[PDB]
């Protein structure tokens, strides 16, 4: 027995999904501190005391603090706190920052090299050490303090008994000889809880629920975890706590006054429909979840209207399955084209949600209204990057011709084409995939610039241009129906029709407003103006 | 801090010039007693 | 643009007192 | 001794429904069985809103409602002092009796209600605002330390209030610190109706108002007015028909006979109405007498087929949802009347919101400027239930010269873009 205690379940404390973490820590530190000091000599060397835990917000970060604290057999930890340190009369700072480092020292000179690890614990370790030349009216506490630190952890005088962790959200306020090998070196970052640490995280928090028998048997763990996705553990408590709020809620009634149920909460059982409920218009995540891209972009389904609806589908999903599994070629590029108001920017979101990627996004020109180039050219790289960091991807470009600002006098438009020409021939680094769709209205301007010889292929998306088609979609929308239908197919037979599939859910909507008796006869003329010849 | 250390040097000042004439009182007196002792 | 200007703070040294007057008194009674 | 009359704030029963739920719902049980669950219960609101939608009375009336010692209160600002090692040492103040309290009893305590006004005064992002000092990158850390982190604390609940949501520091909203973020907004028709009640109860107890004077006309008349403009359009009617009595002459006098029949008027409310209270969101009926000079006149059936077209399309735009957004472009040569065509049509749709986006307001404008006017009076549009908006003069807004031509491709990108973007849903 020298450091580790007993008790190392690491799951009684109350840690989630951070295995591999604490494994690292022992595999880089406070590991020569539980071996043969003889063997230590012989390779001879001296151990390390610094650690700096860096994550995103409300990341478990604090709740380590507290547990290492409990896990080492020794005396204590202390935890001081960044904004405290400082008091008004001169002086006091220096002396206060002094303490810290002091039971170590005398026990390096009583017991030169013998007795135990010291642990100081710096919460909000960015509050004092910020910089020393970048302030300005503020007498110099902050500098000196800092160079107090720095000369004491590091300096002519020698110390081996001490470990100094410190914790920060933002890591980049904090001085640079600090993060400097020889004080706080060895890094961490605690990132995001995966799909496994998700369950475990809801089960952890859940015990004392189910222990009582408080927790209906429909609500089923598993589902919920695969649900919630980009969560921290912040917000699975808030999910727990918010679904017993509103069964907490669901009990409890009175406006005009506020009063129990006559304690008729015999067991308050929570169900998955406050779960739902609670996922639904309660909790948030902080990255972000593309659903109302998806639910935006694909506005009405999609009808079948014929066969040209069914083969660039098939197309799709023969190249992501190319993309899935080849080693020869690790991008591949395709560009859907077709005349305008045909359902391209509805045709390509459907194919991205067949494949079933972990990484999926879409770049659309409805974000950057208002932007000049450079920063276009900025958020466009910035997409890509991220999408460099996976196993698999896929991102969609829609509506070139808008990105490039392109208007047809003189003709004029933007380094945006130099940046999209580029950025879709690097490969990514070794052993990841990708794939890129492009959405686009006018194939002779793109074939001008020298764009078209760099996508891999082309896809045509026709519009309705045979009257069964078009009677066809009319049955499947289901607007005109009876003798109606009768007397337009008798109608539209001959002359053929050129009219798009967004163009037909305007037409019949200007055709519905007027009374029973002229809606054929008005939808008709409508059509046969503005229907247009190819 | 000006009030309180007006305060303070003001009772200062007359505390030790009130001890020190007395003193120098007592001083002159005990020789009187002394001489008429012998 | 050039014109950068600043707010400052201040700090004092504080001194010993409260009993002192106590022996000054004793004496003197 | 309660009740939800009592505190007199109307038009916001969700909200209060909401607040109620989700922040003191685990407070009401017998200790049994919340202590069974092992939760924690949630420690901090935060509210905003445009200027004049009630946020300070919710703060007030939730102090008031708690059977609880008084509330604290720091109003912005009040922490900041310069002695270094005093802002912190302040705001560290505020908590000590909860500490003890939970030291003394424990899991037993009395609420300690904590009210900040203008939370952005002092809590802002880390890194910027760094104009020298650096008391205001530390005393963010303080409170981000006490809220939570070292010891327990269960006995706080911080309140916070705010006209600009975008400037707070991140980590002081994640669930854990300041979890119910609520939203308070214009009030609708109803709420109107609400309001207009509530301020004129004590009135009607005492036969000092009228009967002539009908509320639901007040109600349907008022647009896009706030609690405040309502309450000063009260305020202002009171005045004027409180000021008859006095003589306004040398030696000021007053008539002590005739004020005994102190009585109110729907034309005071009228003359209040457009003399001395005016809203800002919506469009007063001063601008439409800017563009209809000289009225609608009849020259022949021409100008009786555009408006019924007109009247065609706003109904289809307010019964259909295949569509949620539709056009329309007026054209013909110039002088005919294309800006006095288009303002009756918008006029005569009864619609909550209507704007007009001219080309005269900007004169001399850059670019830049052109595109963040537009795209301010699209994102004013699209916080409504349904609305209209009127873009007249295009080939001016993107300056046209035959010679060249010449004109500016930034404001024509974005109206090429606005002209296809739908709005939030059902909206
Ligand atoms: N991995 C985890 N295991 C258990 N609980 C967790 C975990 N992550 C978060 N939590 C829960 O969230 C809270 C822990 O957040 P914590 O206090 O560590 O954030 P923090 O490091 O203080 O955040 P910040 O760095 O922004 O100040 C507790 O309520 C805890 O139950
Ligand atoms: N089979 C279908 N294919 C495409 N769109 C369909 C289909 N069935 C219904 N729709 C509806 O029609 C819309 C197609 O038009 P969309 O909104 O994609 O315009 P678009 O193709 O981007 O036009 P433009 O390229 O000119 O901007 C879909 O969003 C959906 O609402
Ligand atoms: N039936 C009518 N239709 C339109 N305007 C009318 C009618 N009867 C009278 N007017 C008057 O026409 C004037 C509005 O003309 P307006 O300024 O809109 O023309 P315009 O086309 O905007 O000119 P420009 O396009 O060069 O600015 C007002 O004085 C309005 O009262
Ligand atoms: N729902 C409401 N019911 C009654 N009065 C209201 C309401 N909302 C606002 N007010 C009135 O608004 C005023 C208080 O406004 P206040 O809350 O301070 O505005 P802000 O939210 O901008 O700080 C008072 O005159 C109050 O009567
Ligand atoms: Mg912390
Ligand atoms: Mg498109
Ligand atoms: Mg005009």
């Amino acid at each position: 027995q020298s450091i580790i205690n007993p008790d190392w379940n690491f799951e009684k404390m109350g840690i989630g999904g951070l295995d591999k973490e604490f494994s690292d820590i022992f595999r880089r530190a406070f590991a020569s501190r539980v071996f043969p000091p003889e063997i230590v000599e012989q390779m001879g060397c001296k151990h390390v005391k610094g650690i700096l835990l860096y994550g995103p917000p409300g990341c478990g970060k604090t709740l380590l603090a507290r547990q290492i604290g409990k896990m080492l057999n020794a005396r204590e930890p202390k935890v001081v706190n960044g904004p405290e340190i400082l008091n008004k009369y001169v002086g006091e700072s220096e002396a206060n920052i002094r303490k810290l480092f002091a039971d170590a020292e005398e026990e390096q000179r009583r017991l030169g090299a013998n007795s135990g690890l010291h642990i100081i614990i710096f919460d909000e370790i960015d509050a004092i050490c910020k910089q020393r030349g970048s302030m300005a009216g503020s007498t110099g506490v902050h500098d000196t303090v800092v160079n107090q630190l720095l000369s004491k952890i590091d300096g002519v005088e020698q110390l081996n008994n001490i470990l100094v962790i410190g914790m920060t959200n933002r890591p980049d306020l904090i001085d640079e000889a600090l993060l400097r090998p020889g004080r706080l070196e060895v890094k961490m970052e605690i990132g995001l809880p995966d799909e496994k640490g998700r369950l475990q995280i809801l089960h952890i928090h859940t015990a004392r629920m189910r222990g009582h028998q408080l927790l209906s048997a429909d609500v089923d763990i598993k589902e919920l975890a695969v649900e919630t996705k980009n969560f921290s553990g912040a917000e699975l408590e808030g999910l727990v706590r918010a679904a017993q709020s509103t069964a907490m809620n669901r009990h409890i009634k009175a406006s005009t006054k506020v009063e129990v149920d006559m304690e008729k909460a015999e067991s308050l059982q929570v169900t998955r429909g406050d779960f739902l409920a609670s996922l639904e218009n309660d909790i948030k995540p902080a990255f972000g979840t593309n659903q109302e891209d998806y639910a935006s972009y694909i506005m009405n389904g999609i009808i079948k209207w014929g066969d040209p609806v069914t083969r660039v589908l098939d197309d799709g999903e023969l190249l992501v399955q190319q993309t899935k599994n080849s080693d020869r070629t690790p991008l591949v590029s395709v560009l859907l084209e077709g005349p305008p108001h045909s359902g391209k920017t509805a045709l390509a979101a459907k194919i991205a949600e067949e494949s079933n990627f972990p990484f999926i996004k879409i770049c659309s020109p409805d974000k950057m209204i208002g932007f000049s180039e450079t920063a276009k050219c900025q958020a466009m790289k910035k997409i890509f990057d991220d999408a460099y960091k996976s196993q698999l991807s896929c991102v969609v470009v829609d509506d070139i011709e808008r990105l490039l600002d392109y208007v047809p006098i003189g003709p004029r438009f933007s380094l945006v084409l130099q940046a999209l020409l580029v950025l879709l021939k690097k490969a990514p680094p070794q052993g990841r995939k990708l794939l890129i769709i492009g959405t686009t209205s006018r194939k002779d301007v793109l074939q001008e610039m020298e764009m078209l010889n760099a996508f891999s292929t082309t896809i045509h998306v026709p519009n309705i241009a045979t009257g069964e088609q078009l009677l066809e979609a009319l049955e499947l929308l289901g607007n005109f129906k009876d003798k109606e239908r009768t007397t337009i197919a008798q109608q539209v037979k001959g002359k053929k029709v050129w009219i798009g599939i967004k163009k037909l859910l305007m037409l019949i909507e200007m055709s519905l407003q007027m009374d029973p008796e002229y809606r054929v006869r008005k939808f008709l003329a409508l059509l046969r103006e503005e229907g247009a010849s190819p | 801090l000006a009030d309180e250390s007006l305060e303070s040097t003001r009772r200062m000042l007359q505390l030790v010039e009130e001890s020190k004439d007395a003193g120098i009182r007592t001083l002159v007196m005990l020789d009187e007693q002394g001489e008429q002792l012998e | 643009s050039i014109s950068k200007q600043a707010l400052s703070e201040i700090e004092t040294r504080h001194s010993e007192i409260i009993k002192l007057e106590n022996s000054i008194r004793e004496l003197h009674d | 001794d309660w009740n939800f009359e009592k505190m007199g704030i109307g038009g916001l029963d969700k909200e209060f429904s909401d607040i109620f739920r989700r922040a003191f719902a685990s407070r009401v049980f017998p200790p049994e069985i919340v202590e069974q669950m092992g939760c924690k219960h949630v420690k901090g609101i935060l509210l905003y809103g445009p200027p004049g939608c009630g946020k300070t009375l919710l703060a007030r009336q939730i102090g008031k409602m708690l059977n609880a010692r008084e509330p604290k209160v720091v109003n912005g600002p009040e922490i900041l002092n310069k002695y270094v090692g005093e802002s912190e040492a302040n705001i560290r103040k505020l908590f000590a009796d909860a500490e003890e309290e939970q030291r003394r009893l424990g899991a037993n305590s009395g609420l300690h209600i904590i009210i900040f006004d203008e939370i952005d005064a002092i809590c802002k992002q880390r890194g910027s605002m760094a104009g020298s000092t650096g008391v205001h990158d530390t005393v963010v850390n303080q409170l981000l330390s006490k809220i939570d982190g070292v010891e327990q604390l269960n006995n706080i609940l911080v309140i916070g209030m705010t006209n600009r949501p975008d400037l707070i520091d991140e980590a002081l909203l994640r669930p854990g610190r300041l979890e119910v973020k609520m939203e308070i907004g214009l009030p609708d028709e109803k709420g109107r109706l609400q309001i207009l009640h509530i301020h004129t109860a004590r009135m009607r107890g005492h036969q000092l108002l009228s009967a002539d004077v009908d509320i639901k006309e007040l109600a349907v008349e008022t647009k896009n007015f706030s609690g405040a403009e309502l309450e000063g359009l009260v305020r202002a009617a009171q005045s004027t028909a409180m000021n008859r009595h006095i003589k306004a002459s040398t030696k000021v006098e007053v008539d002590m006979e005739k004020a005994e029949s102190l009585q109110v008027t729907r034309g005071d409310f009228l003359a209040s109405l457009e003399n001395d209270i005016k809203p800002a969101f919506g469009t007063n009926q001063e601008d439409y007498a800017s563009y209809i000079m000289n009225g609608i006149i009849k020259w022949g059936d021409p100008v009786t087929r555009v408006l019924d077209d007109g009247e065609l399309l706003v109904q289809q735009t307010k019964n259909s949802d295949r569509t949620p957004l539709v056009s329309v472009l007026l054209e013909g040569p110039p002088h005919s009347g294309k800006t006095a065509l288009a303002a009756k049509i918008a006029e005569e749709s009864n619609f909550p919101f209507i704007k007009i986006c001219s080309p005269d307001k900007m004169i001399g404008f850059s670019e830049t400027a052109k595109c963040q006017a537009m795209k301010k009076i699209f994102d004013d549009a699209y916080k409504s239930q349904l609305s209209c908006v009127v873009v007249d003069d295009i080939e001016r807004l993107l300056d046209y010269v035959p010679i060249g031509p010449r004109f500016s491709n930034l404001v024509l990108q974005a109206l090429l873009v606005l002209l296809k973007k739908a709005p939030p849903q059902g909206r």
